[PDB]
């Protein structure tokens, strides 16, 4: 109780940040990574953003 | 998202899943047949051994406490597991023979 | 009936006024030596003290051994007692101070009482919570019980219509078999119908079983006795043994303080035996001295058969029995003498009737001749060997013609060590 | 408590002093050694004071001079609530865990920390319990009287205290305390009220509790715990168990970072207290010199307990060297260390202490027994004596008379030996023996 | 409110354009040493070129590990600092050069920064199905309301959610706080909103939180790499096989491969030339270097020429000594002649009795003890006759025996009758050679 | 671009000064003098990417800190990617968790890279509505879409099975697996964009994809053979290449393996590339390491060894003679040797100014020559380690330019190795010795 209290403040995900990239292997390929991380990069987010 | 968790991982780099399942393909279609008895996996030498087992196993400890059987794999009245996974561990191991 | 250089030591043969005989208990001379370990004997039997230490030393041939399985006998079988030797301390799993500690902790026993609760009975329904329903040869109850016990009767492949038996406070679970009420259901039925129980489904019980301090710190530390899948599950996962902490010995010893507090339990003392302790390292020598000045370590008693000798670890100090002096100040030292012709006459006619052998006197002169010239313990071994040569010629009686045959045929350490100095290729 | 049949220090009881640390000629179980008492005592009042960190005392003189009698004896002057851990040279030496890992272990353990958890705890003296089922008005019904010796009331459930209560079979009258902080039921035992309905419970609740009447109570609880503890919860998923196995396995350096950081955050808070605790290393000579070289860094932390060390030679080598360093120890360490000298005893001293162990171990001695006994042990040693006193007890009422004269004492010295006769026989009888070279004569004739 | 031979050393004490005085951050002497080391601290802040290492010589009792603490806390409380002692690098559970790596990898830091928006009792709960498929049920939307402070608000969500907040076995009147990242929420607890709901509870009151709906704040997070990749290797999870496994596993740490080393710098390099982190290059100290190995020293050259290697500093006190593992091989401080070619050397000089009597009367006032000026200038007489280090002890028992005839200051006879009490070195070794009673 | 790095101790070298006849340049890329070597490397690295004939040892010798380790990054460099290069020291080849000669295999299968070509076929993002039924066996034909294509596809009870786990609206656009695989989850549509005040981590906003949906595409893939082999070690083993329990992996897999890599050769759709691997600091090893490495020479997937030293007849890590260089004659036996001389007073300073320029480090005239004095009189390393201290000292001073006063100050600062050894010389008392004995009282 006197520890796991400032995990509320001080707490960061490495997870979201995508530091833990080890344990996501087994279930992605390239083709769609690239076109994807391009086109919603530019073309998707332009009539968005 | 997009800059942060839109492709980031699926780029290779260390390893990809199709690439493991060519790697660990097999190429073979069927062999040892003589699996039989040739290997005897050790699932079938336990139970051969049935009645050695009965007429030999006699020791017994001479001291045994409650509450640490249970509580070695760290699930008890108060611990620090989760609600579901304590109870889908022996839900998945019940189920083993 | 199985013989080995021992079984004919039937206690140190003392007196209750603490004056040892000449020939008694299978054991001839020695006054001195059995009269201190009747004296030590009687210190145990106090208990009273604790981590006291004893050393005696000898030259070989000498019944050292001999004369600690005397004391060990001569205690009885209420005492806790471990032999040990020096090598066995050396392991690879643990560190070897803390395998001292554990031969330590079994050698010291614990007498205790307890309550024994079982359940047994016929099966008569399972409702899902985890209820049941035993039925007696009169009694007939019915029983709420944990779902573990329950998941371990379904493992168990418990019927309908069987009998089983509950053991209250362990949770043991074990089926007798089926009733012989409903037995011949079945021309040729492999499971093996029983007769129904006597007496209530509950049953009380007292027991007076005995433990030690180890086993209770090791049934601490590991359960390994478990019966669900978790238990065996989780106890298979660390096979390899591991240290224990000091603090729970700490807790232990609270534990059963407060047990004979109470007063449903005793301590009782007990002797480590340590064999050939010439060997043993510099540091578990070192680490005796702390371990001795404690306040529940029991007796300890050495043997070495040394002289002027540099102990194993070091390469500097010469001490005699290959002990340093810092163990000698903590330390009593008992003499033991070498024997002479009389006495070895006696032995070899002693250890020829414990073999059931016939001897001619002519035959115990000639060996108690060789085993002055060479050893008590060649003659000792040879004998055997005269019994069967004496046998193939059908005689159950010993001739000297016999023993020099047997001689010629078997030989000794000097004739060896004679022969390999006059060899062509390290014979 | 503290079950013990008979120890070596069983007679040291806390030291013995005035309050101008000047020690009594005879206090509270041991004799002489002024200088050295006085010594002991300014490191006890250091050890009290707590303002220092992080000093080496060494103690040293000939063997079997209240060396161990002066460690035991400060640790019993320092009581309870000052950790002390007393460690021997070789039990550091594991193959599980590296030597600079122990030592670090058990400096942890020589620290304590004093914390005060506040929990608004209710008790008394029940009547029955009412647990319901869910209904259509609500979620359950729930209505507890609670009795005391003053005054009695009544409380409501609280939906999870159903369960709480449902899940041990709580009989109806007993004393059980609630923390509404905790929810946690402590069945101390049954509602005392009248023992005319509770006067054959065949044993059980160790004679109930008289209930103490006020229920609304707030007590803060003081808990001491050790950095190695925490370290070791915080470690694993589950430390305790590890604490209590001793599979801790080389604990990481950032975890006691950080936890050195959080108790130095709270101890600013007001929420800890740290209690400075010592540890004792005995014959110390046995260490390695990367131990030693590792104590040479750890001793100028903030959190470094007062350490003391005891050793017996003089002028030997180092252990990992081949110079034969001065009082077997790095020179460095003797720079960085407080030496404390023990000179030998004297035989009005040494009967003193004899007599001592005799009314300690229920031996009832006569003079002449007494002044043979100190012969005895001024020509051999201490422990000769202090070991004869008990072994001729045993001939003693061999004899049947409880009081020990001068010939049980005669007989006891002619039957157990002493090392300066055994090595006179052995000497003079070498051929007996097992040689060094292994040369054995086991043929007496030829 | 405690010492062990430090914590009165503020700093370094070089003032502007590197210049030393000589009482200051509790430091006297030995002006040319810290003026060295304040240019090193100077060249750690440029954070420009790392790789160096710096070896520190001198005899005992000089001021070597002071001189360390010195840089640290010149340094300040941003960039890591990890004292280490040669003993250390020896384990029984991996490689001595492997562990020295760990240690590489934790001297050098780096700061991250990341923004995050979350939702804070609870208005309501409700799902919305056919799932047009051969699927059991679903629910087509949830919508959700949540009360917080600054404001009510109502809240769309997916099943996913709904079922995640089930699982965390909140009540539909409560507080709870929702992760818009991800999803993750936990129960903040009961909300001091529906107090007192019965007579006697458990829950905590949680005070409703003083807020918007939904919240942005900012997170700064300062990590080393030597975290990153014993995260990356060590698996996670809940109930997944691995997961229990290696929740029973004892994770002792072993041989971390290169891979995530490449792996993880790959990945911070792209982060920071994206420009969210950055790395702060840390110095790793290794103290009593002596006690190292031939094995050690080799790959600690190799290490030394490598692409992230933080500034090292090295102590020593030895002299023409050889250097173990070996015996051929004689070295100035016990170090190979090819690892003293690949860095610098600072001196560093015996002080005097000036110098010794003025360190005395600054320890004497950090402790808050009162010394006679005649009892000073003895103290002196045996500090520089004996040692510093024996004279800098001796205090603690002088104040207890002038707490003991109740006097605050310190005497000459008090510390006379100390000093008959506590022997040192050179007597304890004359009564050592002098007696023959194994002592 | 993906330079991390804040300096190395040689990032001026990118590859070797030479030409299309391998004639070493007098100044290039971070590297001066010791011709020879550079041309000898130069044949080396020729030979390298012939990639014809394998098991070479070439060993390099040389003085402290004459740059025999700048030839082993300057051949790296020119290598560059697509070709393996383990840089190992000797030290690391000692675990206790793996028999030294397993290290040194598994050191050996790193070096060797290899590479497949595989196609994959896959309609991406076309699932568009679900048009569930009759009843039973429902939804058997529903369209496709994208951008810019369309089509009606028929489903059967494989087919509905597999959209029933992780049924979606199809609303969005799906990439499902025409090879006979499985369904992969793209994300979601524009349309439902707008349709959560809150996010999670499941589902993110994926754009209809462009192009005809199918697509048979080929994909190369490289690896080396210690991870290949580790891969097929147990029943899942990548958690090896980043734990590093390998285990000490038994022979079955190696043969195995490498028959397995003949057959993909002898298919064409695999290619092999023999890499370097180069040992740094060989002169610590064991013998059996020595004799372990004469056999491995001999074997076919043995790629081209490089080893450095720099002491002269030494004892060697296993015996009791005083071997020459460091080795035992065997091993010489089967060696080429490229031996380095030092360090001329002209590439001294070339080297300095390189090493000057190379931290943006404006140097005077006079000081340059200062440090080239100071280099020939003691080691370069020295001087390339006080230039960076003389720039902060001139800092310090507030003058750009680095003064010969700022290096003087910076000299005397720090000692020399051989000064440092005089001092002790001078003040052995103080110091404490190889036995024990030392002094601290001055009086
Ligand atoms: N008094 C005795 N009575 C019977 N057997 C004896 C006697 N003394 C010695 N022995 C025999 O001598 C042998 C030597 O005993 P032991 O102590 O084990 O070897 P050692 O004396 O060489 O150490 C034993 O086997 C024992 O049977
Ligand atoms: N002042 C004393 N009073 C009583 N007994 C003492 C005293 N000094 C020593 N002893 C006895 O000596 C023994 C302790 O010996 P010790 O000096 O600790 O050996 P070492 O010098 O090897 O540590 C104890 O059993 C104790 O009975
Ligand atoms: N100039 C100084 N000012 C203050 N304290 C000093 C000074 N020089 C040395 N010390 C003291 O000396 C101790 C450090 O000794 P050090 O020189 O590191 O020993 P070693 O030479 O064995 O490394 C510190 O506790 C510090 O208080
Ligand atoms: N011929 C050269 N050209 C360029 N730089 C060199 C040369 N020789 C040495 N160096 C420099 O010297 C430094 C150390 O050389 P190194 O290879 O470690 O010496 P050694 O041969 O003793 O290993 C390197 O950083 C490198 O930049
Ligand atoms: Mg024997
Ligand atoms: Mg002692
Ligand atoms: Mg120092
Ligand atoms: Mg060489």
């Amino acid at each position: 109780k006197l520890f796991k209290k400032n995990n509320q403040v001080n707490r960061v995900d490495l997870d979201f940040l995508n530091l833990v990239f080890t344990l996501n292997d087994k279930d992605l390929t390239s083709y769609h990574a690239e076109e994807i991380s391009k086109l919603t990069c530019v073309k998707n987010f332009v009539e968005e953003v | 998202v997009n800059k942060l968790r839109c492709d980031r991982r699926p780029i290779f780099g260390k390893n990809l899943i199709d690439l493991l399942t060519k790697d660990r393909r097999v190429k073979y279609d069927k062999s040892s047949i003589i699996d039989n008895e040739l290997i005897k996996p050790l699932q079938t030498r336990v139970l051969d051994n049935r009645k050695i087992i009965d007429t030999f196993a006699v020791l017994t400890p001479s001291a045994v406490s409650l509450d640490m059987r249970k509580l070695a794999l760290g699930l008890n009245d108060d611990s620090s597991v989760g609600e579901n996974t304590r109870l889908k561990v022996m839900q998945n191991c019940f189920e083993v023979s | 009936t199985r013989t080995a250089a021992h079984t004919h030591i039937k206690g140190l043969g003392l007196d209750e006024s603490g004056v040892a005989k000449r020939v008694e208990g299978g054991f001839v001379g020695q006054i001195e030596a059995r009269e201190a370990c009747g004296v030590i004997v009687d210190l145990i039997k106090a208990k009273k003290m604790s981590g006291r230490a004893i050393l005696l030393a000898g030259g070989p041939s000498t019944g050292k051994t001999a004369l600690a399985l005397a004391i060990s006998q001569e205690l009885g079988p209420k005492v806790p007692f471990c032999p040990l030797v020096g090598s066995e301390l050396y392991s690879v799993e643990v560190k070897k101070t803390e395998t001292l500690m554990e031969n330590f902790r079994r050698a010291i026993g614990l007498r205790i009482k307890e309550t024994k609760e079982v359940y047994e009975g016929e099966v008569t329904e399972l409702t899902p919570e985890v209820i049941v329903g035993l039925k007696s040869a009169k009694g007939t109850k019915t029983l709420r019980l944990d779902p573990t016990i329950y998941e371990s009767i379904q493992r168990e492949k418990v019927s309908i219509g069987d009998v089983i038996y509950i053991e209250a406070n362990t949770g043991a679970v074990k089926r007798v078999g089926r009733s012989d009420a409903y037995a011949t259901e079945f021309d040729l039925e492999t499971e093996e119908y029983v007769p129904l129980p006597k007496g209530e489904v509950h049953k009380k019980k007292e027991i007076v079983q005995d433990v030690t301090l180890h086993d209770l710190d090791v049934a601490n530390a590991r359960p390994q006795g478990g019966q669900d899948v978790i238990s065996m599950m989780g106890q298979l996962l660390k096979p390899k043994k591991t240290e224990i902490t000091e603090k729970l010995r700490q807790e232990v010893n609270k534990v059963v303080a407060k047990y004979i507090d109470q007063g449903v339990a005793e301590l009782i003392p007990g002797v480590l035996f340590i064999d050939e302790v010439n060997m043993l390292d510099i540091e578990i020598f070192t680490y005796l001295n702390k371990a001795l000045e404690s306040n529940i370590a029991p007796v300890v008693v050495l043997a070495s058969n040394r002289g002027m000798t540099t102990v194993r670890g070091t390469e500097d100090v010469i001490s005699p029995h290959g002990v340093p002096p810092d163990l000698i100040d903590r330390l009593l030292i008992v003499r033991t003498l070498p024997y002479d012709k009389d006495e070895i006459r006696t032995i070899i006619e002693r250890r020829a009737t414990v073999e059931r052998l016939q001897v001619e006197s002519s035959a115990l002169d000639l060996l108690a001749t060789m085993g002055t010239e060479t050893s008590l313990r060649y003659a000792l071994q040879l004998l055997a060997p005269c019994g069967i040569l004496a046998q193939t010629s059908n005689r159950k009686e010993i001739v000297v013609n016999d023993v020099n045959e047997a001689k010629l045929l078997f030989l000794d350490a000097k004739r060896s060590t004679k022969i390999l100095e006059t060899s062509a290729n390290y014979l | 408590k503290s079950l013990s049949l008979i120890a070596a220090h069983s007679h040291i009881t806390g030291l013995g002093l005035d309050e101008n640390l000047q020690p009594r000629p005879t206090s509270e179980g041991m004799v002489g050694q002024l200088q050295a008492r006085r010594a002991a005592g300014v490191i006890l009042k250091m050890v009290q004071n707590g303002t220092i960190a992080g000093r080496a005392v060494l103690v040293a003189g000939p063997p079997s001079t209240g060396k161990t009698a002066l460690a035991m004896g400060v640790s019993q002057s320092l009581g309870k609530d000052v950790p002390f851990t007393a460690i021997a040279g070789s039990e550091i030496f594991s193959l599980e865990l590296s030597k600079t890992e122990a030592l670090t272990q058990a400096f942890r353990k020589s620290i304590g920390i004093k914390i005060k958890e506040e929990t608004e705890l209710i008790e008394g003296e029940v009547v029955e319990i009412q647990i319901d089922r869910s209904i259509t008005g609500g979620h359950k019904q729930g209505k507890l009287t609670i009795k005391t010796t003053d005054m009695e009331t009544i409380y409501e459930l609280g939906n999870k205290m159903i369960d709480g209560l449902t899940k041990e079979k709580v009989l109806a009258g007993d004393v059980i305390s609630i923390d509404k902080a905790s929810g946690k039921i402590t069945k101390l035992g049954r509602s005392f009220a009248r023992s005319r309905d509770y006067d054959a419970m065949g044993a059980d609740t160790r004679f109930v509790q008289c209930p103490e009447g006020e229920l609304q109570k707030r007590k803060t609880v003081v808990h001491t715990v050790s950095l190695h503890e925490i370290d070791v919860i915080n470690s694993r998923t589950q430390g305790f168990l590890a604490l209590f196995t001793g599979d801790t396995g080389e604990i990481r350096s950032e975890v006691r970072d950080q936890i050195n950081t959080k108790v130095a955050e709270w101890k600013e808070e007001g929420k800890a207290e740290i209690v400075p605790g010592v540890l004792f290393i005995d014959e110390v000579h046995m260490l390695d010199i990367e131990c030693f070289s590792f104590i040479n860094r750890a001793l100028e932390d903030e959190f470094a307990p007062i350490v003391m060390m005891a050793t017996n030679r003089g002028v030997s080598k180092t252990r990992g060297t081949n110079y034969k360093s001065p009082h077997g120890l790095p020179l460095d360490l003797l720079d960085r260390s407080i030496i404390i000298t023990t000179k030998s005893y004297n035989e009005q001293e040494i009967k003193t202490i004899l007599s001592i162990r005799a009314q300690e171990e229920e031996v009832e001695l006569s003079s002449d027994a007494l002044d043979l006994l100190t012969k005895t042990g001024v020509e051999t040693s201490l422990r000769y004596s202090s070991n004869l006193i008990s072994v001729a007890q045993q001939i003693a009422m061999k004899r049947k008379n409880n009081t020990v004269e001068v010939e049980d004492v005669k007989r006891a010295y002619l039957l157990f030996l002493d090392s300066a006769r055994s090595v006179k026989y052995v000497q003079e009888n070498e051929s007996q023996y097992i040689d060094d070279q292994g040369n054995v004569q086991i043929s007496i004739a030829k």
